[PDB]
């Protein structure tokens, strides 16, 4: 008998171990694998899909096709056309985005996030909005002249339909927290009008806009937490 | 080029083209393209029956409406062929069925609409029943319109009572009748049709399953859904109409197992 | 030695005014967004050298996650020899964390890392004496024959694969190849388990529609193997799978609503994911 | 055997670089005659986020009009 | 001692394990080994070789040595011959042949069937039977202008005793279940009448033909599992 | 390292004609039929890797 | 003294081919004095269908007439 | 092989009558005093082989230190559920020994080898029988759902680490990463956890400051995984951690007096660290 | 299985182990390291930090600033400025200097201790003084014609504010036990008026001097003990 | 992948010269992916007091005015 000596941790079960188990079922001749189109390696590669945001599920239009449509239209106001706040996992809207989903199953994350906007417009309807991107810290912005003041790009509707807002990981702290928290602020995603839709004789004078999020190549997240999003009712039995 | 745009764009399949001045480019799902199974991935060892012309090509699928009201639609691949000319014969008369296919979605209007269908094309596209009595109570009849294909709705009213509205699929559309925000059905190869950008949408899909061929009349790969993510508008009327067309072309098909003809129940 | 492969570093970069815009595209297209940081604003050079090391699918679904809890009492009472075993059916729906997980693919192929948690207990005031417990998990396949009493020749397992644990020793453990009889397990599955003829039921299929009508992985019959004592003695095993050496094909979005029964199938009670915002413009 | 192998840079370890020193080592001897018993498949950071972010026939780059 | 640390499965006995166990009996000098004819290699080798069906296992006929006869005359009918379920561990007939024993020590299977008939009427008596595998799918072939549709063999009976028909695996999946299963469904194997068996003047005007079935090289079965074919009286005990 | 054996793969045939007939036999000479699906109907070249490995009565 | 040897082609594994990687290689260092304390003897596929399914003495092939 | 670095060897040296004066300094430099024994007197020539080897902060911090005591109660009785089950909060604050070495350094970086010690006991007379025990421990990191009852959903742990102990077995442990979400872990922390605005509160703040408003690893959940049994146990489990692989920047003094919750705060009780000594010239 | 056998302290937990560990979060990318300044290798490095001593922690003058003021006047005495015992863990003085605070977290130590000294009077007044360290053995010097017969140094207050006085590494053992011990004794440091600080017209009479105290490069502690300087209320619980 | 290296001098030990005999040589063999497993990191003596006794800018040295 070779002289062993047992030491902590010994006969437990960690569900995170990686060992060696005996196989039950011996010499079984597996099943000839073949290729499979759409194969995955890497949950961030779904991270980076675009994915549609609720952005608009207002009372009377969350939990319906209706919150994913942003309203737009021929007035001219100076108001948000909508205001989000950067938080991948928490905040009510992303949380439920497939790169919401995501974040979810993970602690932490870093990266830069990529908002992307589909005018659904008429053809004929003109226009230029403003979407910004403020890192934490100051007063949020409620109207576009502070909006300004931070990360933003001035978008002309055109016949190029979508434009891309990114969102620069600005962070003081190299990984942010998936769970609500102060310190890991993310900041404010708004948006207002340049100028103001314009439509000509018999034209829709309301429409909307699709908003999407996705995770950009530098975009990373760790530590493997069980997801809140689901439930489960203790289960039965048979005493 | 000489001018070779992206929205301009033909297609030819058997004895079939289509052509499109307004499309936004297409895709190849998961980014590969029909094959057929090769000698390293067989299984079935008979001699496969490969009808090429006479069964890929463009089969057209009656119109449906885009109202106001509509919430959305949905398909499935073989299923919504099966009685597409030829194809369908060898379908049938087959055991064993493999394919792929070009689909493109047409819904023309004008510079003066508003609208946005998100065409989505969802492997295994299996819905919840209608009936909180019952799981995965569907019937073969119900789960297979064919070219009419199903209809989604924006509510969900159970049958646990009358049986005969239980076996049926939930489309519920905010959730795809399958219990997850349509928000995120992106995941899927797809193609947006924005009025105001293009008015086609063209996907090429590769057969997909967990075997090379399987049994086309048990199961049904692909589902094809048609969700309007931006509502149809027009200026005029506040019931604007404008049909909406799907044209399918299998290709790279082969079958193996042949015999007598299957017939399905029906009503 | 290598270098694990970082996630895109910054590269500096400034001002622009060309007719090259990357904030603008065209989403219709079915392309995503692609734009980053340098396409939009002026950046500064940064070495990135995290990595996507534990988004991997083998780390993600790298944990012996609980698939079940049977339970069974070895009993001297009446009606308590039924009790003296169980079969559960072999699957991952019983539960829902992990079932979600894999839920995220249509497709997937692994290897199995089966463990198992034994917890006996007392169950009235019978709090007296009890042998210590020997159990058997008896892996029967579909075809095999199943227990009929706690006892009958079926337990001799000459050739079911069985596990044969000494309550109070390390959890039991062990692996499963991949066994789908298919070139990779369906998660999923939009088909009939057989093709319903002209002259049938105008609503046959109802029976057999759904993955779960085609698949099927045997059950685990488990069981204490010491007669019964005096008094009556409660154990409750904990079934843990940790699929390993794994592979899935076609992303699909994640179950955003309570699970009813092992189909897709919703419940009216359950199926309002999200939650009522102020107003579209509440940060 | 037995095949070594580079461990997972740690808290006090080498820069990221995962090139310094052996005292980075870990050794693995299989032991079961079935696959099917070995730990986990080696970490495989590879990735084509394109088959899901970019399926579209024609390419497009960044800088050029998407619609031409 | 040499530190260690136990893991899950420690001290478990998993009755498909394969280690070394010390030898009571240390030194023990074996027996000589030597030819003996007819050694065996593989289950599989057995599964190969040509066994009796009970093709007709009807009341009266069951276990006894009639039920191997199958049924034969002079008269000409359009009627199935026989009728068989492609389902080697399943169907009570099947089940049963050296073929069928192996398959149920296992749960799945793969390959062709080899189907072999063996007409023993009388020399003189002519006739051209038709054999036909029609893999499932359709309306199981009741007349002959169906079964004819599918694989079949037009068998002309003459100085070759036997004719085989073979029924070429042709599945969805790569393995057949051996239990009865319908995602699993084999296909019909029938017979009829290409003509009508013909005898002359005193000539028996009805006789049988054996049906064997066996299994062809590519077949191969997995997952070793207990058969159901034997019972056994819970043993008696001391007590 | 080496490769297990596999079960015969299936060679690509098509039609025939002649006089060989691997169809019939005569099983009175007590040797099992041998006829193979190349025999009897049209085949596709189909590469087998399963292998019987679980029948070997060590296994089994 | 220990024996390397090929493992059990598993899941995620070597195409079939079992020519792919030390990684599914397996240890193996026999403890007893007697060989009847050894493991199962090494998978041997070999087989002879013939001494039962053919054991004829003239021998006949295929296309041929079984009785001529 | 290789020399271990020792400490100073003294050579010998002399009288001496020069300019040069190594006695005389400074300190308003900010430079500590440096003469040593050859600048003031004759010493003689000694071969030093002592190491400080055991000062080296791996060293010094290489002990598994009890950081908290948790306890449960696994009862049948009414209210005895809601005992089944405890949730930590991560911290080495609940004691006081390893939490003042660590608070020697502002900055630190490690990892952490989590020991756990388990030991039952019977509360009242209720002294009866009670099979073996079963406990778990799932890490709950910040942002999981927490466990409502001593049995929810939550103890499936798909994704969650969790340890089974077999009460009896050696004491399990487990390793931890440097987890820190910042370059390195902070021991202290002059800030807010964000920043109050112009119009708010004129006491904004007095909530979210401290190192501890900021600071965030999640909780540990144990419970036994058992059911309730007729007679009631108590059982109580020790939290060991010893960071391992350490590094620390920035040297503070000591924790003089008590400590007061989980900050820097004292208690006016206890805030005389020194002792009164006779004379300034008593021995 | 390999024949191993178990031996003596199987099972435990020694708390000062060093063993390995699984981990429970596998494949954890750690954080980045980036160079943050003043690290620190070695607690003697602190060790020989100068830090201030409580010399005069006399009644009305302990526990607070005062206590680390030295007295010094312009009048002529022959009596010690102060009286230290030679005993860094020990002495209710120096027990409490980061020196102190150190050696007490273990059990022996070894090395020569720096005494410096920074006269504050004013730049005016002038004066010599006399710091010793005597070595065990004798009567402890109460007079200055005592202290001068052991190890000293004649400072002469000047431009020059501080002036260090070390104590050699002068024992019997080689290590001294950290807690109070006859065996261990370490000696005794005093201070008197080499003449007597001397101030002209208009200069402030009396003033302090500064005492701190050093490990030197020859210095080592071992054996890590718990501290006595910190105590903990018996902890709540929950029951 | 075993890694060896020298023991801490113990009681009747080599003299502290830690170069006598391979009786004071400990092997090492990293069992876990994961460096966060790995035992104590090797004793490091290096030490650089002055960032904290003389973090002074103009050095200055023993025998001269600290003050000039
Ligand atoms: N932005 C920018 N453009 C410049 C400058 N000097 C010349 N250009 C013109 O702008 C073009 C594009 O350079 P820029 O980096 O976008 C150059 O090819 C040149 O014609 C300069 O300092 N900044
Ligand atoms: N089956 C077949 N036989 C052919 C063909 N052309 C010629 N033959 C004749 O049929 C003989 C046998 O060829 P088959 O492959 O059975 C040939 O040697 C030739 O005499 C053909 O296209 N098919
Ligand atoms: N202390 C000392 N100084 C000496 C002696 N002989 C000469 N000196 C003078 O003292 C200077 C310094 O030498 P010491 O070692 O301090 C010498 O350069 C020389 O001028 C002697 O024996 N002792
Ligand atoms: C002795 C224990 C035998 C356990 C046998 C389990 C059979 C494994 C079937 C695979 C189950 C997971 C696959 C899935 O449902 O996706
Ligand atoms: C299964 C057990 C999981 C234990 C997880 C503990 C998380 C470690 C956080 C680090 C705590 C010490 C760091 C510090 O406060 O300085
Ligand atoms: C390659 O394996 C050569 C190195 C062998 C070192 C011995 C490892 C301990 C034994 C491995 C398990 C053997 C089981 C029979
Ligand atoms: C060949 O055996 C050389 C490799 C030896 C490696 C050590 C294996 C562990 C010891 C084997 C059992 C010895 C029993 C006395
Ligand atoms: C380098 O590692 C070569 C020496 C190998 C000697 C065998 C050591 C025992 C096995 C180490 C643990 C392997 C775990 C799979
Ligand atoms: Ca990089
Ligand atoms: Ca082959
Ligand atoms: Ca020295």
């Amino acid at each position: 008998g070779l002289p062993t000596m047992n030491t902590p941790g010994s006969n437990q079960f960690l569900t995170s171990d990686d060992f060696q188990s005996p196989c039950a079922l011996p010499n079984f001749d597996v099943t000839p694998p073949i290729h499979i189109p759409g194969e995955v390696k890497n949950m961030m590669e779904l991270a980076e899909i675009d994915t549609l945001i609720p952005m608009n599920a207002v009372d009377g239009k969350v939990n319906t096709m209706e919150m994913y449509q942003i309203p737009l239209n021929d007035n001219l106001s100076k108001a948000p056309i909508f205001c989000l706040s950067l938080s991948p996992a928490s905040d009510k809207r992303l949380s439920h985005t497939m790169l919401g989903e995501i974040l979810n199953y993970y602690t932490h994350w870093t990266g830069s996030i990529r908002f992307t906007f589909l005018f659904c417009g008429s053809m004929m309807a003109t226009g230029k909005l403003l979407l910004s991107y403020s890192p934490p810290g100051a007063k949020p912005p409620t109207n576009r002249k502070d909006a300004m003041l931070g990360t933003h790009i001035i978008w002309d509707l055109g016949l190029q339909s979508s434009c891309s807002m990114v969102a620069p990981w600005i962070s003081n702290t190299v990984y942010r927290r998936c769970a609500r928290d102060d310190f890991t602020e993310g900041g404010f995603i708004t948006c207002f009008y340049q100028t103001r839709i314009v439509v000509p004789a018999s034209t829709p004078t309301s429409m909307f806009m699709l908003g999407f999020v996705s995770a950009c190549p530098d975009f990373s997240v760790r530590l493997l937490k069980d997801t809140p999003h689901i439930s489960q009712s203790k289960l039965i039995g048979r005493t | 080029a000489c001018g070779y745009s992206d929205r301009v764009r033909q297609i030819t399949l058997g004895n079939s083209t289509i052509t499109t001045q307004e499309a936004a480019n297409a895709i190849v799902a998961y980014g590969e393209w029909p094959t057929y199974i090769n000698d390293s991935e067989a299984n079935p060892v008979d001699a496969p029956t490969e009808p090429d012309v006479s069964s890929n090509r463009f089969y057209t699928l009656e119109s449906v409406s885009w109202k106001t009201t509509s919430r959305g639609w949905w398909w499935k691949l073989p299923d919504c062929l099966k009685d597409m000319g030829m194809f369908g014969q060898n379908m049938y008369y087959h055991y064993l069925g493999r394919s792929g296919y070009t689909i493109h979605v047409q819904c023309n209007a004008s510079k003066f609409h508003q609208g946005a269908l998100g065409v989505f094309l969802i492997p295994e596209f299996v819905m919840a029943c209608n009936t909180e009595s019952k799981t995965s109570y569907v019937s073969y009849i119900n789960a297979n319109p064919g070219e009419r294909g199903g209809e989604f709705t924006n509510t969900y009213n159970p049958s646990n009572t009358d049986a005969s509205e239980g076996r049926k699929f939930a489309a519920l559309d905010y959730l795809l009748g399958s219990g997850v925000l349509a928000g995120n059905a992106f995941v899927y190869p797809h193609q947006i049709i924005n009025l105001r950008t293009n008015n086609s949408a063209t996907i090429v899909v590769p057969y997909v399953n967990s075997l090379v061929i399987d049994c086309m009349a048990k199961h049904n790969n692909w589902g094809i859904v048609i969700l309007p993510l931006a509502p149809l508008a027009f200026a005029a009327t506040s019931s604007p109409q404008v049909p909406i067309t799907v044209t399918i072309a299998p290709m790279c098909t082969e079958f193996n197992g042949l015999r007598n003809i299957t017939v399905p129940v029906h009503q | 030695v290598s270098q694990p492969p970082s996630t895109q570093s910054t590269e500096a970069t400034s001002g622009v005014n060309s007719q090259e815009v990357p904030a603008l595209t065209a989403v219709e297209t079915g392309a995503s967004g692609q734009a980053i940081p340098s396409d939009v604003v002026e950046t500064r050079h940064v070495v990135n050298y995290k990595t996507r090391s534990e988004s991997c699918l083998e780390s993600f679904f790298g944990r012996a996650a609980c698939v079940t809890i049977l339970s069974l009492t070895n009993s001297s009472k009446s009606g308590e020899e039924k009790k003296h075993f169980n079969i559960w059916n072999i699957t991952y729906t019983d539960t829902v964390q992990l079932r979600r997980k894999l839920e995220f693919f249509t497709y997937s192929r692994f290897d199995l890392e089966m463990t198992f948690v034994f917890t006996e207990n007392y169950p009235s005031t019978a709090s007296g004496e009890v042998r210590n417990q020997v159990y058997q998990i008896m892996y029967i396949p579909p075809g095999a024959p199943r227990p009929s009493s706690w006892d009958d020749y079926t337990w001799q397992s000459s050739s079911n694969p069985s596990i044969f644990y000494m309550y109070g020793n390390a959890p039991p453990r062990m692996s499963i190849p991949y066994v789908g009889i298919a070139n990779a397990y369906s998660h999923f599955y939009d088909g009939f388990a057989r093709v319903p003829l002209e002259g049938e039921n105008t609503d046959a299929g109802d029976t057999f529609y759904g993955l779960v009508s085609i698949n099927d992985f045997g059950v685990l019959a488990v069981r204490a193997v010491n007669r019964s004592n005096p008094h009556t003695i409660h154990t409750s095993v904990r079934v843990y799978m940790k699929p390993k050496h794994i592979r899935c094909w076609c992303p699909r979005p994640p179950r955003a609503v309570l699970y009813r029964g092992e189909g897709v199938d919703m419940i009216s009670s359950a199926i309002l994911p999200l939650t009522k915002v102020d107003s579209i413009t509440t940060f | 055997g037995a095949q070594v192998s580079t461990q997972k840079t740690g808290a006090h370890e080498n820069q990221n670089v995962a090139a310094n020193g052996s005292t980075i080592n870990y050794t693995t001897i299989n032991y079961y005659k079935d696959s099917a018993s070995n730990s986990a498949t080696r970490q495989d950071l590879s990735q084509d986020p394109s088959k899901f972010t970019e399926p579209v026939k024609d390419l497009m780059l960044k800088t050029a009009p998407a619609l031409n």
